[PDB]
C-alpha cells in the first residue's frame, strides 16, 4: 500500500 | 495527549533530543557535476533523509497521538517543506553556498547544471541569508520545524492539532523573553519567523512541480518512497 | 516615509478607507453553465478586481515609498493570495460556499463543473472555514491582506537595494504591532494575543499554497486556450512562469 | 513597459 505506511509503524 | 502538560523548557528538550543526524553524501571526487549526477546525489540524499525525518516526526510532541492516516497526511504534505528549512538551517554559517551534506557544499553556479534549480538555489539562498541576518538559534529551529510538519496539511484534512501548535508559539516567545527581548521585539521577531514559512511553502511547491517534471523524464531514478511522497502531491 | 509614523489606530482606519470595492460577476441565471463560461466569469471577475487592487496597493502605508520595479514585483507575486483571502472573507458567513460576488455564490458540486477545481474549492472553503471559527474581524483581515502584499515576494528580489527591503520589514512589523494592538483592545492576554497572531500568520502559508496551486491551474487554462484570459492576467500569468 | 508598470504609473 505505502512504504510511508511501514516507516511510520515500523 | 500528554504534550500539553509539558513546560517550554521541556518543549525545547523534547524537540532538540528529537533531531535526526546529519547525513553524508557520496565521497566521488569526479567534478564538475553533470545534470544526472547532480539529481542522483540530491534525490539519493533525501530519500535517506526522509527515513530519519519519519522518526523525528514521531518524536514531536502530540504527533503520536494522532492517527496512522494523519499522520501520514502531514508529512505528505510538508516533506519537502521539512528538507528545505533543514538545507536552509545548515547552510546558515556557509554565506552564498547550500550545505546539503557537509561533502557537498554548492553554489549556485553548480545548479545550472540542471534545469530550473537556479531558481530555487536562489530562493534557498535567500532564505538562508534571512536565516543568518535574523540571527535564528538552534532552539528556534527545531521549533519552526515543528510548526511546519503540524500546520501544512492541517487545512486539508485539527483541534489537538492546533493547541499543540499553540503551544508551541508559547514556547517560541519563552525562548525570546529568555533572549532579553522586550514585549514588542517579541511579536514582531514571532511574526517575522513565520512569514518565512509562506516562502519555504512556495519553494516547496516550486520545487514539487520540478521534481514531477523528472518523474515525467524517466531519467533521474526515483525512490519508490519518493515517488509516494511525490504522487501524493499529484 | 509616513508610514513609521502612523499609530495602531490611524494604520487601521487607512487599511480599512482603502478597501477596494465588492464587484459583480456578468452571472446570466438564464444561461447554462459550462466549464468555458463559468471559467470565464471568474477570470472576467478577477480581471475587473485587479484594476482596484492596484490603486488599493498604493494606498497601504510603505508602499508608495517603493520603487516602481519592486511594486510591480510585489503585485505580480501576491495578486491571486490577495484576491484569494479577499474571496475567503467574503465567504465567512456562507458555510459550505464560496461568495465570488453577490451574483455569484457556488459550492463545491459546481466546481467539479470544471477539471481541478474542485480541490482549490476545498481548500477555499476549508480557509474560510478556520477565519469562522476564528472569528476574523475585519480589522485583522486588512491588516493580513497587507501583509500579503508586503511579503510574498519581499525575498524574491544587490547594493541598499537593502534599505528598501529594510523599509518592507519595518512596515510589516508596524503591521504586527497593529494586529496585537487590536488584540489587547479586544480583552485578550498576553499569551492569547501571541497565539492569535501565531494562528493568524500560519494561515497565510496555506493560502500561498492555494495560490501556487491556482497559478498552475491557470496556466494550464491558457495552454487549453478555451478561456479567454485578458492581458493583463496574462501579464500576470507569465510573471510566475519567469 | 508592462500593463501592471503603466496602471501602477498613472
Ligand atoms: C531532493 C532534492 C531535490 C531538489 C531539487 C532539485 C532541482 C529542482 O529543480 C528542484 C528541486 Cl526541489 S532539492 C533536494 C533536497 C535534497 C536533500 C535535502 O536535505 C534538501 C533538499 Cl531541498
Ligand atoms: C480568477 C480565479 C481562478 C480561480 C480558480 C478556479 C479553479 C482552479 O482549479 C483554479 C483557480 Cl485559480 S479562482 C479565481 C478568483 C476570482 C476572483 C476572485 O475574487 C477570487 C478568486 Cl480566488
Amino acid at each position: 500500500h505505502k512504504i510511508l505506511h511501514r516507516l511510520l509503524q515500523d | 495527549s500528554l504534550a500539553l502538560s509539558l513546560t517550554a523548557d521541556q518543549m525545547v528538550s523534547a524537540l532538540l533530543d528529537a533531531e535526526p543526524p546529519i547525513l553524508y553524501s557520496e565521497y566521488d571526487p569526479t567534478r564538475p557535476f553533470s545534470e544526472a549526477s547532480m539529481m542522483g546525489l540530491l534525490t539519493n540524499l533525501a530519500d535517506r533523509e526522509l527515513v530519519h525525518m519519519i522518526n523525528w516526526a514521531k518524536r514531536v510532541p502530540g504527533f503520536v497521538d494522532l492517527t496512522l492516516h494523519d499522520q501520514v497526511h502531514l508529512l505528505e504534505c510538508a516533506w519537502l517543506e521539512i528538507l528545505m528549512i533543514g538545507l536552509v538551517w545548515r547552510s546558515m554559517e556557509h554565506p552564498g553556498k547550500l550545505l546539503f551534506a557537509p561533502n557537498l557544499l554548492l553554489d549556485r553556479n553548480q545548479g545550472k547544471c540542471v534545469e530550473g534549480m537556479v531558481e530555487i538555489f536562489d530562493m534557498l539562498l535567500a532564505t538562508s541569508s534571512r536565516f543568518r541576518m535574523m540571527n535564528l538559534q538552534g532552539e528556534e529551529f527545531v521549533c519552526l520545524k515543528s510548526i511546519i510538519l503540524l500546520n501544512s496539511g492541517v487545512y486539508t484534512f485539527k483541534d489537538h492539532i492546533h493547541r499543540v501548535l499553540d503551544k508551541i508559539t508559547d514556547t517560541l516567545i519563552h525562548l525570546m523573553a529568555k533572549a532579553g527581548l522586550t514585549l514588542q521585539q517579541q511579536h514582531q521577531r514571532l511574526a517575522q519567523l513565520l512569514l518565512i514559512l509562506s516562502h519555504i511553502r512556495h519553494m516547496s511547491n516550486k520545487g514539487m512541480e520540478h521534481l514531477y517534471s523528472m518523474k515525467c523524464k524517466n531519467v533521474v531514478p526515483l525512490s519508490d518512497l519518493l515517488l509516494e511522497m511525490l504522487d501524493a502531491h499529484r
